[PDB]
């Protein structure tokens, strides 16, 4: 299809061009901490759905396809972006512009100190790297295709490595330095998965609960990982 | 599903 | 370090005489299987493999100049990853079934025996389906299996030797011919497989704690360790 | 300590 033809400047413009906003939370306990992440995270999930449709090749994917991929990555995708915002800021999550947290307000929800711990290690090493926005977005689309159709979904994820590396060529780097920071980055992913698998148990342990409300999408797509 | 509906749009 | 001056040939060589011996399992064929005989004979067989991963571990180039604590580290947050990475190459050959032992080859429908395994099952024969296709080689595999050992874990020196395997990787494929775009494609295709070996180790060892907290079979001590280390 | 620290030594 047309996703494919794209060049590589095209694919990066388009990526950049499908990029969210940055939402601010309602910025205590338990309850409340819970309550600004789950409120915020609802919000973003919205503006995901649509980012995802607008990443080359994604609505070529069956409707079932679309959904699964979206369940199965939503988390990684949060955290992702989450680690991106932080950056700039050393020791700080960077949850929204009016909600700067440090390791320390992580230990108000049990459990949640340890995956900020692994959220700032990630963050540092994207500030050590220097990662660059367009590398960020096409990371960040390959978490979605990644987490005849399943030959597509290879293509396009084939496409965006062209993509990554362009930009690393275009950067100076050597060939040697390409497949280096290529490598880098993709087992970045693999710390990004083990984030996400571990918060999402604490969801589901949190839900059967009953600590705060979780509204029915996040309800939904929660419920797809049991 | 919720999840279903946003996308199909 | 001495990894670090080892040609990309020379790493290959490293990491093949390192590779572990390929075990038995004491799978008894007296007896029907149940869900507690199954977790018996996987985890004494695991327990088994995990001393000599331990012996393998020694000798991927820069794991020693690790401290202890280090070491440990690295190898509580990958041992489920190691054995599964080994069982999905050993299966290759073996379409439909898992190959834990020489005298142990599964189905998935032998996987039901035990709750909540059948899907990580069938993960484990995707995995392996997909390394078949690619024509995973035995060198690749040795690079990725230390990749998995020194990254799980890792949040200077551990970067520059995983620097040094992406580089071997990529000389492996250029040897074997592959284009200049066809390596850093296959490199990426490689690293990612690693995303979903991650992913049915973090499932797995939810499951393991399950069955350790209803009591189906006995963990020895290491494992009991080992597995307290993801909780 | 733990066994595999104890494990690693041998
Ligand atoms: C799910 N997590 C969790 C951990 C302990 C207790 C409860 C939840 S978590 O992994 O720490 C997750 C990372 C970040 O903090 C949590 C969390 C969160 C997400 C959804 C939700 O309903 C509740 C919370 C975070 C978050 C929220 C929004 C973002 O854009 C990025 C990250
Ligand atoms: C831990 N898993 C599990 C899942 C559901 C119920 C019980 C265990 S699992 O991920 O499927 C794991 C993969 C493979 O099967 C399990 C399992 C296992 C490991 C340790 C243990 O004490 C018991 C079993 C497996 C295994 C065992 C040895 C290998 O060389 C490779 C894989």
């Amino acid at each position: 299809s047309l996703a494919l033809s794209l060049t590589a400047d095209q694919m990066v413009s388009a990526l950049l061009d499908a990029e969210p906003p940055i939402l601010y939370s309602e910025y205590f306990s338990e309850a409340s901490m819970m309550g600004l992440l789950t409120n915020l995270a609802d919000r973003e999930l919205v503006h995901m759905i649509n980012w995802a449709k607008r990443v080359p090749g994604f609505v070529d994917l069956t409707l079932h396809d679309q959904v699964h991929l979206l369940e199965c990555a939503w988390l990684e995708i949060l955290m992702i972006g989450l680690v991106w915002r932080s950056m700039e800021h050393p020791g700080k999550l960077l949850f929204a512009p009016n909600l700067l947290l440090d390791r320390n307000q992580g230990k108000c929800v049990e459990g949640m100190v340890e995956i900020f711990d692994m959220l700032l290690a990630t963050s540092s090493r994207f500030r050590m790297m220097n990662l660059q926005g367009e590398e960020f977005v096409c990371l960040k689309s390959i978490i979605l295709l990644n987490s005849e159709e399943k030959d597509h979904i290879h293509r396009v994820l084939d496409k965006i490595t062209d993509t990554l590396i362009h930009l690393m060529a275009k950067a100076g780097l050597t060939l040697q330095q390409q497949h280096q920071r290529l490598a880098q980055l993709l087992l970045i992913l693999s710390h990004i998965r083990h984030m996400s698998n571990k918060g999402m148990e604490h969801l589901y342990s949190m839900k059967c609960k009953n600590v705060v409300p979780l509204s029915d999408l996040l309800l939904e797509m929660l419920d797809a990982h049991r | 599903k919720i999840l279903h509906r946003l996308l199909q749009d």
